[PDB]
RNA sequence: GAUGAGUAGGAGGGCGCGGCGGUCGCUGCAAAACCUUGGGCGCGAGCCUGGGCGGAGCGGCCGUCGGUGCAGAUCUUGGU
RNA sequence: AAUUGUCGGGAGGGAAGCGGAUGGGGGCCGGCGAUGCGCCCCGGUCGGAUGUGGAACGGUGACGAGCCGGUCCGCCGAUCGACUCGGGGCGUGGACCAGCGUGGAUUGGGGGGGCGGCCAAAGCCCGGGCUUUCGAUACGCCCGUGGAACGCCGUCUCCUUGAUUGUGGUAGGCAGCGCGCGCCUCCGGCGUGCUUCGGCAUCUGCGCGCUCCGGACGCUGGCCUGUGGGCUCCCCAUUCGA
């Protein structure tokens, strides 16, 4: 089993080697040798046959259509290079408007998990999709902070009280990621203080 | 805008299908429309063709004209898309297959006791 | 039942084509006639002007002649007539004729909840 | 005597992409449109990284004799370009133009 | 083999000239074998001439496009119409993008996009054109069949400029559109196309 | 696949009214007609339907027929 | 119907009416907008072979034979199936409206890079000579295969963005390309030919897969009798047209 891939890609869809070099590092030369000059013929797999399905209970009057295939499946979503991990993110919607949290990974589903610490400005662990935020240049060590075991499954509905498990996962979370905060003089308080938009001030020119 | 005629259409009226309400005929039109559709053959072509021209476009053949220009082919099939009417001026009948829309009855008997046949276009 | 329909219904214009000056006078009535006045600013299509209908405004065709609820008129005038419908029930739905009576409306009615036949009138003269 | 019957003439037209954008296309309509771009691709990083390097080698396409002669050629070319007429045909517009 | 005929012949050209100046000589560059010419004016109030013209030339609509070779007789048809169109000479890269973005084949009266080589291959393949390098190579170097190639690509139908034009009233040479704006169609076909 | 201007004028396909030959139906458990900021279909001529009023007949479909479609005519009669 | 009175709603700086677009108010609409489906357990009803007899009958053939066949009824075995039958579990599921993600088509922007042409740029700078000025301390000329940085034009390419939009519905097609069918010391290397010495569609076969590849899919949320949603209906206001 080949450990490196053969063909780099230069780009999206062109590789960096030509037919003929593919040839030589493939090694179709040294297979036909091996084989005898042919290259070995495999028989095509055998397909499984359908199950025996039951008869339908019912026969429709009319031919549903079936679609056609879309052979475009779905990429994971991107993370803006400007948000990484232990970055400060600016809520720009929802009832946490304005907030500073600290971004801490991005879950499969591709929304950012942030925290606000919660103790700091009471945003707990949440998920904020990528669209409504703001990725500052202020960024806190987050090394300390584990959160291996939270996931897109955190948050999940099981459909008015939060358990205690969670307020001491949050405790747990937000104990490094506080003692992480205090080593930069202020961070508290800007992580305290909301984002607001004073007399004169222009998004299109503010830096962050 | 665009510097065509008439926006580029036609202006050219042809017949397309029969405008006789016969129900033979129209079975006649879908069978040959099948031929054409299924052999590309200029012979169905035309008669298909023929088969949606008016009567005075489907004008009748004399028996005498018809032998005439059977002599000599007598073994090849006589296919007219229209009438053909019988002449008392042809004195020697010889042995046709003749295929038409309608015989009348004195040149189809005419016809028979010579020894031909007269033949329908689903015969042909 | 559910309506075989899938492609949304599109109205070119919703609007009627009201006639010229039936506003203004009384004896000019709403139906459309088009204007054949030498002079017509609605027949020359001056802008501004009442607009005159043209096939452009076609519907859809395969969304034509479908009601809201996505099925396809049809008049029934007694429950024999009803049971036309049963092998188009996707795709047609049966109104009730004006002048059935009420105890024949409700005979009808049954039949069409025996068939699953939708009923757009079904609560008229009840 | 009919012909085999068809079942795939009534194909719905192919929507048209411009191949000057997505390169499945372009391969499709011109296979040698790869090998260009993946030739065109290495040769401008080969001289990205000459440059970055700076060990760029001293490459002399004309010898010297040679490029002596082109040099004074164009000299001689931008000399009779840039020269002037005499204005000696008009001698009414001598003084005028400047020729005494 | 194309793509290195074209840069063959560039290099040749440039070293022609070069080897001209070294010698002292001029050098005269070969005629323009090939012009593309995009009507430029409406169809309202047009004399006859012009409009017959217009029509043998294949430019029925404005922003019309279309390849011509070059020729006395259609030089001198031209001439007469050179007030409605604007004319040049274009580059391999203005036939490349043309016939790749804008290209239509005919096929029995119907136009067809060359989305394949079978395409092309269907109506050309007797002349040995069966491929879109094909047509574009026979169209830059006016080949045996160009008539054929040039008669079976659709006129082109391009959009407005997309910068505008300066005046469609004047000729190019007096600062306007109209006329033979030789080497300079090939940016106005960048705008149109 | 291409294409879309239209007075005078020509033609095609359709909508609507009243009879006749057939056919399929509705109606005192309410027909025709009329009324209605009820609802819907058709580009449109028009059509289907809720509700009301009315109190005795009426409609769809296939052919076929005609004293068959109004905004004008200082149009006619009546009414305002 | 014209026309008129009354009540209720509404509008009104020298006409009114009208076309187009929204909005306020009113009016109307529940096929206005779903709650089913699949797999199991329990209970209740109705039927259960290719076996054996009866009743009538059909396809084909030739409204003959032969062959084949379905419906209904009666029995020995078999102990299965169904229910718009009831209860209990697991999974899944609707209309409409929004947000988001990834992409196709079309299109308008932004930021770079490579190559070539020119007086084989012009200029600038470094050295070697010649020249010697009035806007006084200049203009300047060529010699070097001298060195960096540009300019215009042409051309080849990379990245990143906003807007409109998804027409079709039996295809794994076409094109390009990866992994296995050999090995090693695995940012790679090892064979035969042609090369411009960089490289090359020269060997390029099968199986399984991937993609910018024969026209949009996926996730989440709100709401479902509500002060909700929709409206082609009605009265008005406003911008444009008239
Ligand atoms: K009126
Ligand atoms: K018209
Ligand atoms: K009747
Ligand atoms: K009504
Ligand atoms: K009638
Ligand atoms: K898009
Ligand atoms: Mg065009
Ligand atoms: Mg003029
Ligand atoms: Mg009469
Ligand atoms: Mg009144």
């Amino acid at each position: 089993a080949k450990k490196s891939p053969r063909n780099p890609e230069l780009i999206r869809g062109v590789g960096k080697l030509s037919r003929s070099k593919m040839y030589h590092k493939k090694g179709l030369w040294a297979i036909k040798k091996k084989n005898g000059g042919s290259f070995p013929v495999h028989k095509k797999a055998a397909a499984v046959a359908p199950p025996a399905v039951k008869p339908p209970k019912f026969y429709p009057a009319d031919d549903v259509a079936k679609p056609l295939v879309n052979k475009h499946k779905p990429k994971p979503t991107k993370l803006r290079a400007s948000i990484t991990p232990g970055t400060v993110l600016i809520i720009l919607a929802g009832r946490f408007k304005g907030k500073r949290v600290v971004f801490l990974k991005q879950l499969k589903s591709g929304l950012l998990l942030v925290s606000g610490p919660f103790k700091l400005n009471g945003v707990p662990l949440r998920r904020v999709n990528q669209a409504y935020v703001i990725g500052t240049s202020t960024k806190v060590d987050i090394s300390g902070v584990n959160v291996e075991k939270i996931d897109d499954k955190y948050f999940a509905k099981q459909a008015n009280v939060l358990p205690q498990g969670k307020k001491d996962d949050q405790k747990a979370v937000d104990e490094a990621l506080i003692k992480a905060v205090e080593c930069v003089p202020e961070l508290k308080a800007y992580l305290s203080a909301r984002f607001s938009l004073k007399s004169c001030m222009k998004p299109h020119e503010l830096v962050f | 805008g665009i510097d065509l005629k008439a926006g580029g259409k036609s202006k050219k009226t042809k017949r397309t299908a029969p405008k006789s309400d016969d129900v033979y005929l129209k079975l006649l039109v879908k069978l040959y429309r099948f031929l054409v559709r299924r052999t590309g053959s200029k012979f169905n072509a035309v008669i298909l063709k023929r088969l949606f021209m008016s009567k005075i476009n489907k004008p009748p053949l004399s028996l005498s004209r018809l032998i005439s220009y059977a002599k000599g082919k007598e073994d090849k099939v006589v296919v007219i898309v229209g009438t053909i009417t019988d002449d008392v001026r042809a004195y020697e009948v010889p042995a046709l297959k003749v295929c038409a829309l309608r015989f009348t009855k004195t040149a189809r008997a005419r016809i028979e006791k010579a020894g031909g046949e007269c033949l329908t276009f689903d015969q042909l | 039942a559910v309506p075989l329909l899938t492609k949304k219904v599109v109205k070119k214009r919703v609007k009627r084509f009201i006639r010229p000056q039936s506003d203004r006078r009384i004896t000019v009535k709403e139906s459309w006639r088009r204007p054949k006045g030498i002079d017509s600013r609605v027949r020359r299509k001056f802008k501004g002007c009442v607009l005159m209908p043209n096939i452009g405004y076609g519907s859809d065709k395969k969304t034509r002649h479908y009601l809201p609820n996505g099925f396809k008129k049809f008049v029934v005038h007694n429950a024999s007539e009803l049971e036309v419908l049963m092998m188009h029930n996707r795709t047609y739905c049966a109104e009730i004729a004006h002048n059935v009576s009420t105890r024949k409306r409700k005979e009808i009615v049954e039949r069409a909840a025996q068939l699953d036949v939708v009923i757009t009138n079904k609560l008229a003269r009840l | 005597v009919v012909r085999p019957i068809k079942k795939d003439v009534n194909k719905r037209a192919t929507l048209k992409k411009n191949p000057l954008k997505n390169l499945n296309v372009l391969l499709k309509l011109n296979p040698y449109a790869k090998t260009a771009r993946r030739m065109s691709l290495l040769a401008e990083a080969q001289r990205v990284k000459a440059k970055k390097e700076k060990l760029d080698k001293k490459r002399h396409q004309v010898t010297k004799e040679e490029a002596s002669a082109i040099r004074a050629a164009g000299t001689s070319w931008f000399k009779t370009m840039i020269s002037d007429s005499d204005y000696t045909e008009f001698e009414n517009f001598t003084k005028w133009l400047g020729v005494t | 083999q194309y793509a290195k005929e074209y840069e063959a012949q560039e290099r040749e050209l440039i070293q022609l000239k070069r080897e001209a100046r070294l010698k002292g000589g001029f050098y005269v560059d070969p005629e323009a074998k090939l012009l593309f010419i995009i009507r430029i004016r409406g169809i309202n109030a047009m004399a006859p001439q012009t409009k017959k013209i217009l029509q043998l030339l294949r430019l029925r609509q404005i922003f019309n496009g279309v390849f011509l070779k070059v020729n006395k007789a259609t030089v001198n048809m031209l001439h007469r119409v050179e007030p409605y169109v604007t004319y040049g000479y274009p580059n391999l890269k203005s036939i490349r993008e043309l016939i790749y973005k804008r290209g239509y084949g005919k096929v029995e009266k119907q136009r067809i996009a060359l989305t394949d080589n079978s395409v092309i291959e269907q109506v050309l393949g007797k002349h040995g054109i069966i491929c879109i390098e094909d047509l574009v190579h026979e169209i830059i170097t006016v080949g045996p069949h160009f008539k054929e190639a040039n008669n079976f690509l659709w006129p082109f139908q391009l959009k407005a400029p997309l910068g505008g034009l300066k005046k469609k009233r004047n000729h190019y040479v007096e600062g306007g559109d109209a006329g033979n704006r030789e080497n300079y169609i090939n940016e106005l076909i960048r705008r149109m196309n």
